[PDB]
């Protein structure tokens, strides 16, 4: 099926995948703040990646800088909120990434929303997303 | 856009048969696909769920990965990494979106005298490290790479 | 690519002008509104043809030389400017942008662009492939490349 | 419908149109040397702005492979008898190519429409019709 992620989910999903990979590696091996994020990522990548994966490295810093919801709990709340709208995954993903202040802005930036939801409901959603915004 | 996609890869190995050849295959899978890119379906950024990668001479390896692929009309936020007379690049995930000078408001003009290089108007100053919302006007897909051209002309685009 | 296309424009003319000269007038206005104009849909309307025969009847019918780039088209042009981002090529009434990423590996920036052979700079003639066209309400943009065989210098 | 022109025909179609306009106006009231005649001609036939038309004529002046009506007419017949699509004909009449592989590589839809052999002859003929002045 179509699985589109918003930036914050992508961040959690990639980090989790690499943390587990680091663990898998350790088990097999022969025995014997947001700034600390950027540092941790470099270490995580060094330990789990082919060293020359700049695409992934660039992606990680990007996601650390643009992820609006930082913890799984909040992200989980955001996904629940958006799915209960019945919107298409491509719209849910953008809506979960692009912070928007008004219905007009969101509808203008995501034209397919035009006639799938009313301004009032969308306004109510923007408020909820905003309220879930990590203040960290 | 970021997606999680079900992908597949056929790998061939009789010199390495063993009780733990499965870890070896997972290793070649990462080397061959992670960090790769095709105009077809984008950047295969990160193979997921390492412990349960499904492996079935040659073996069909079914796995999942976080993938990134831009699309025309998609609005995204990013960081300016360079400016020139021709325009500026915006880092968006693993990709650089190039906004041409012709896809910017006419009042925005290159300041060939500033450092770092920048574009400016009566209010905004777009330069290196600036956060910006752009619209992907076009994607050019090559065999092993994707190119995006963007704009900040329309409403709600530009400096964040 | 250049074409000759049959077009039409509706011109609103009322009493203030009516007379034995309203035809020469309608023409002058036709040229005013469409010649030198550009649209995403049709391209550049560069030159109205067959002046003495423009069909009036006001819905004015006419023919013109229009220019509109098409994806996959290969064209020759002259380099207008270079930068770390690539170089602009003048093709007809348009500039085609060849980004640094659509230029060969062994060919890279140097400011010009150099190879263990070629040197691309202003006034240089080059063969480019149109990879994409972006059409706005009143303009069109083209991106080109020179990676493939037989493209590039000269 | 659309009528595709190679560079050389567009140049002639435009000059003729402007020449006729210059007359209609005056009535009812070398490569670089041609470049100089542009400013003049445009001046007497157009608003004064139209930067597009001006850039076009300079382009057509420097890139047109066949400079006189005689030769253009000949290129048209030679290419028209091939049975190729207008868009292909326009490209073959605009882009100078030395080999069948070059042309087929640059105009890929030619691949299965004509043999290397038959395209090589057209290329030789186009090369010999090429203006030298």
């Amino acid at each position: 099926e179509l699985i589109a992620l918003n930036l914050s989910e992508a961040r959690l999903v990639i980090k989790e995948a690499l943390v587990e990979r680091r663990r898998a590696f350790k088990r097999s091996q022969k025995k014997h703040t947001r700034e600390k994020e950027l540092e941790s990522i470099d270490v995580l990548l060094e330990q789990t990646t082919g060293g020359n994966n700049k695409d992934l490295k660039n992606t990680m810093q990007y996601l650390t800088n643009f992820s609006r919801f930082r913890d799984q709990e909040t992200v989980g709340a955001v996904i629940q909120l958006l799915k209960s709208t019945g919107l298409h995954p491509f719209e849910v993903a953008q809506l979960g990434s692009l912070a928007c202040d008004t219905a007009d802005e969101a509808k203008t930036l995501i034209p397919s929303l035009n006639n799938k939801i009313s301004d009032d409901e969308l306004e109510r959603i923007l408020k909820e997303l905003s309220n879930l915004e990590t203040l960290y | 856009m970021f997606f999680i996609k079900d992908l597949s890869l056929n790998i061939t190995l009789p010199s390495f048969f063993g009780p733990r050849m499965k870890q070896y295959l997972k290793t070649k899978l990462l080397e061959e696909v992670e960090g790769s890119c095709t105009g077809k379906f984008g950047y295969i950024l990160c193979v997921l769920d390492y412990d349960n990668i499904d492996i079935q001479a040659e073996f069909n390896v079914k796995y999942r990965a976080v993938v990134f692929k831009p699309f025309k009309g998609e609005v995204v936020d990013g960081t300016v990494v360079s400016c020139s007379q021709h325009g500026f690049e915006v880092q968006v995930g693993p990709m650089k979106v190039f906004v041409t000078k012709h896809l910017m408001p006419q009042d925005l003009t290159f300041n060939a005298g500033s450092n770092p290089p920048s574009y400016q108007s009566s209010e905004d100053v777009i330069t290196i490290k600036s956060r910006i919302r752009v619209k992907i006007e076009g994607c050019i897909s090559q065999v092993s790479s994707i190119h995006a051209i963007g704009s900040i002309k329309e409403d709600y685009l530009g400096a964040i």
